[PDB]
């Protein structure tokens, strides 16, 4: 059986201007099998109203979802994406970086 | 418009 | 839309070939064929688009134009006596809902080895008054006639098969409930 | 796979009926067709699980279909007419196309009144000793005298075991009075065997005619014997005459 | 110019937690437009684009039919294979099924394909001719021989070369406002100093459709040029995409680096350089 480890990309919809409504995307790709846990964090705490796209997949049979949520970025407010999958030894957090 | 299988594995 | 011959004869071994009509066959239509044995409901035998397909049961030829399509049975046995339907649709728009023709009644009369056409008479074992006539061992070409008056009853022909020994007899039965045991 | 009950039904024209169909276990599509004599099946309605999808235009609103549990299906014909008399076929498939299997059917006859329904009488007519010499063979005939309607199964029973070699029943039967719409029918069968087999005195030959007719359910206020379902039969031992 | 109508089905078994999970998604080009999920107690094909919102009731009925048919077949195909590969009913397994047609820039039929994958590996794959298969396995070979009859009769052929193409043309016309609007990238270069000796130059493309794009960094003169980190194209979440390309360059040398962007929505391809 194939277990491919996920590829995570955290980013915002639009260029992060402090104090303006934006959207926080987490994009897990390249993973197998389909069962995957993905929470979005504010200051290490879990965000509750987190939507996701419909499970699709790629040419190579790798799954991909987009976990998204409206957020208002601030100078001093940490954001990041937590992903666990049979293929990870522990929940892997990736910090948001407005320059990536 | 999607395709339903006319065969099974 | 699907028109074919209404009925068809054949001899046992004589390879059978029913052909069907559907000028207005859609670009996207499938020639599919069903075989209904007497008493049981119909069952699938073959499907084609354009390539010649072959199976245990039969073959199927489809000419270039696509207007026609010919079902082909080999070494046709008694077994193979059935109604044969020709369908043209796509499961895709239809749903798998089938549209059936009137079909084609196939009959498989036997190659009577040594014809001996007698007309024997049987006494009933319990009530030895009443008696029936048995016209038996005729040549499969023979044209068994319906009746004259009301009170003289004549059955169609009937092939019986003595599997151990071989011999397949044709036989019909006649009776009156004044009546001779000939002239039938 | 595709089973149907009852396999035969009679009803007084005006009464209702409710056949059933059990499709192959996984098949999610179930279809109802309707075959009159020497025709081909007309589609009535099909299902996907419990969902009754399409449903033929011409189909009268006396006819209704049900697949409550998405398994077994019942067809119900209210206030029946002559025309309704047909073989009601059921089919199943795994989605469109794959596994498209039919049932043997439910044969329905609808009658103007139950007094038209008659069981058959059956006699066995022993072999011509004219034949025994000429052919070394011996043709037993069996004769279901006169019955209504054509809901009978004729079986041959040599030494208490059913036999198929040497047998031939009529393709289907004839009308004692072919004018009279609802004539009682008569049916013949043969059973050819070797001379010496018939002449063996310890061989037993039984012609058996199962007749589907009426049940406890059917009320019956005419003098004569109530023409219910039964196996009226007829025997004949081996002799050397 | 290049257009595709693809469809992606995922069946996933759930040992002793109810019957197997099934999901369809359909894409025109890079825009998902439909979805089925049997985990509704009345499962239906639903729209996932605004231009599918005013469709007939028969359209959705006919697609819900196709869908629940596929869920039920694949519910089987999971038991079938579990058998072929002699695996217990404890192991949860995956069937994935993919079928679509591709048109070229010049509008003509490029290729179609129908593809089966069990536990993340190819199983039954339809070939170029749309008539034969390449089964990966002794077990698959069984399922090949069971699928040959249908594809002889050009079941897959006629769907891909004709039906798929016909409906691809329909959907493009239905939603042309968005599907055939070439929204080009908003492109800016950002500067991130690493040390006194270096800085990262990052070239952004933002809010473009379709998702096809080329970000290439170039440097004037003969000197060395460190690998680009090219992040993989990613959705904004509003149906537009994002990509960036980043170079580590020596400090001062920064004005010699120029970033090129090709995309249909751009008349001629653009060059940027970090503007201090």
């Amino acid at each position: 059986m194939i277990q491919r480890t996920p590829k995570i990309q955290v980013y915002s919809r639009h260029p992060a201007e402090n104090g303006k409504s934006n959207f926080l995307n987490c994009y897990v790709s390249g993973f197998h099998p389909s069962d995957i846990e993905v929470d979005l964090l504010k200051n290490g705490e879990r965000i509750e109203k987190v939507e996701h796209s419909d499970l699709s997949f790629s040419k190579d049979w790798s799954f991909y979802l987009l976990y998204y949520t409206e957020f208002t970025p601030t100078e001093k407010d940490e954001y990041a994406c937590r992903v666990n999958h049979v293929t990870l030894s522990q929940p892997k957090i990736v910090k948001w970086d407005r320059d990536m | 418009r999607m395709y339903s299988p006319v065969s099974i594995a | 839309k699907t028109t074919q011959p209404i009925s068809m004869d054949s001899y046992e071994g004589q390879e059978v070939n029913i052909t069907c009509s559907h000028n207005n066959i859609a670009t996207n239509d499938y020639i599919t064929w069903y075989q209904q044995f007497p008493s049981q409901g119909p069952r699938f035998i073959i499907q084609g688009y354009k390539t010649k397909v072959t199976n245990e049961v039969a073959s199927l030829f489809i000419p270039a134009d696509r207007k026609s399509s010919t079902l082909s049975l080999p070494r046709v046995s008694l077994s193979d006596t059935a109604v044969y339907y020709c369908l043209v649709g796509s499961s895709f728009n239809q749903g798998g809902k089938l549209i059936f023709g009137q079909g084609t009644e196939l009959s498989v009369k036997p190659n009577i080895q040594n014809p001996d056409p007698a007309v024997y008479q049987l006494r009933d074992s319990k009530s030895s008054d009443k008696s029936v006539c048995l016209f038996t061992d005729f040549d499969s070409q023979t044209n068994v006639s319906q009746s004259k008056d009301s009170d003289v009853y004549i059955t169609d022909k009937c092939v019986l098969d003595m599997r151990s020994m071989d011999f397949k007899s044709n036989s019909a039965v006649a009776w009156s409930n004044d009546f001779a045991c000939a002239n039938a | 796979g595709v089973s149907q009950n009852p396999r035969h039904k009679i009803t007084k024209r005006g009464q209702n009926v409710t056949f059933r169909c059990d499709p192959i276990s996984e098949h999610n599509r179930l279809y109802w067709y309707r075959q009159t004599l020497g025709q081909g099946p007309e589609f009535l309605t099909y299902f996907q699980n419990e969902a009754q999808l399409e449903k033929s235009r011409l189909l009268s609103d006396r006819f209704s279909a049900e697949r409550p549990k998405g398994s077994f299906s019942t067809l119900e014909i209210q206030r029946t007419e002559q025309g309704d008399s047909a073989m009601y076929l059921c089919a199943s498939s795994l989605g469109r196309e794959y596994g498209y299997t039919f049932g043997s059917g439910t044969r329905l006859t609808v009658v103007e009144d139950l007094n038209k329904v008659f069981p058959p009488e059956v006699a066995v007519f022993e072999p011509s000793e004219a034949e025994i010499s000429h052919t070394q063979k011996a043709t037993l005939v069996c004769l279901a005298t006169g019955f209504y309607p054509d809901h009978v199964e004729l079986s041959w029973w040599v030494n208490g075991k059913e036999v198929h070699s040497g047998v031939c029943t009529d393709p289907q039967p004839l009308k004692e009075q072919p004018a009279l719409n609802d004539s009682r029918y008569a049916l013949s069968s043969r059973l050819r065997v070797s001379a010496t087999f018939w002449q063996d005195p310890r061989n037993h030959f039984r012609c058996q005619v199962q007749f589907y007719g009426l049940s406890e359910n059917d009320e019956w206020t005419q003098d004569r014997a109530k023409p219910v379902t039964q196996i009226v039969s007829a025997e004949a031992w081996g002799r050397a005459d | 110019g290049s257009h595709s109508l693809k469809y992606f089905h995922t069946s996933v078994s759930r040992p002793g937690r109810g019957e197997p999970r099934f999901i369809s998604v359909g894409y025109v080009d890079d825009t998902q437009f439909v979805r089925f999920d049997n985990d509704a107690a009345s499962p239906r094909m639903v729209p996932r684009a605004p231009w599918m919102e005013q469709e007939g009731s028969e359209y959705w009925d006919r697609e819900t039919r196709s869908a629940r048919d596929t869920a039920q077949i694949f519910r089987v195909n999971l038991r079938t294979l579990r058998g072929y590969y002699n695996q217990s009913e404890a192991g949860s397994h995956t069937l994935q099924w993919m079928h679509g047609c591709e048109l070229g820039p010049d509008g003509r039929f490029l290729r179609g394909y129908e593809q089966c994958a069990y536990d993340g590996k190819d199983y039954l794959t339809l070939n170029e001719d749309l008539r034969s298969w390449t089964a990966v396995d002794t077990a698959a070979q069984i399922s090949e021989q069971k699928s040959n009859d249908a594809s002889e009769a050009e079941h897959q052929r006629a769907y891909l070369e004709d039906t798929c193409v016909e409906w691809l043309h329909k959907y493009l016309e239905k939603g042309k406002e968005t599907l055939l609007h070439l929204e080009p990238p908003k492109t800016h270069v950002t500067h991130h100093p690493i040390s006194d000796h270096e800085a990262t130059l990052r070239c952004w493309a933002l809010g473009f459709y379709p998702a096809e794009i080329t970000l290439t960094w170039q440097q004037d003169g003969e000197g060395h040029t460190q690998d680009t980190e090219l992040v993989e194209t990613r959705p904004a979440g509003d149906g537009t995409f994002q990509k960036w390309a980043a170079v580590v360059v020596p400090s001062g040398e920064e004005q010699r680096y120029t970033c090129h962007v090709q995309h249909e929505g751009l008349p001629e391809p653009v060059t940027l350089r970090w503007k201090p």
